Order: C-alpha cells, then sequence, then structure tokens
C-alpha cells in the first residue's frame, strides 16, 4: 500500500497442500516494518 | 525570508519558473516535473510551440 508516501508490507506464511482453488480458510496478515520514503508509485512488476 | 544577495543576480533569473497557463492542476502531496506547452483549443503543442 501507499498512503501519504508510506510503504506498507504485509507478509505471512501458512502451510497448505493445494495447487489451485484456494480454500475458504481465514488468516490475518501482520506487518513487519514501515518504509517512509514519500514518493508516488503507479506501476509495478514482479521478478521471476 | 527575503534574499538580497543569495538569488538576486544582475543578469536576471532563469533557473526558477512557475506554472501559469497549463490546465493540469497540481493536487496536494503530488509533484510534476513535466515541461510542456499549453494547448489552446486545437494544435496540441506539447513541445512543438
Amino acid at each position: 500500500k501507499n498512503i501519504d508516501g508510506y510503504f506498507k508490507i504485509y507478509s505471512k506464511h501458512t502451510p497448505i497442500n493445494l495447487v489451485r482453488d484456494l480454500p475458504q480458510g481465514f488468516s490475518a496478515l501482520e506487518p513487519l516494518v514501515d518504509l517512509p520514503i514519500g514518493i508516488n508509485i503507479t506501476r509495478f512488476q514482479t521478478l521471476l | 525570508w527575503n534574499s538580497n544577495n543569495l538569488d538576486s543576480k544582475v543578469g536576471g533569473n532563469y533557473n526558477y519558473l512557475y506554472r501559469l497557463f497549463r490546465k493540469s492542476n497540481l493536487k496536494p502531496f503530488e509533484r510534476d516535473i513535466s515541461t510542456e506547452i499549453y494547448q489552446a483549443g486545437s494544435t496540441p503543442c506539447n513541445g512543438v510551440e
């Protein structure tokens, strides 16, 4: 997320045995650290 | 504060400019460093002034 230039990262690990059709289970996401840069972001791209 | 010897040059000042005619209004908490030409009706200039 990007609110007032602050970068929020919510990461969480959970075990699961499935390839598709994600189950209806519930699990929260907790943050780890705040990154207050203060810039604007409009595009993104993942690395493989 | 007022500057009498910091930015007051004899040969004018060309490093500082202000937007006056562009239609794009700068919203708060934003920044735009695009240097283009204002378009009046037809003939979009955008640098072909």
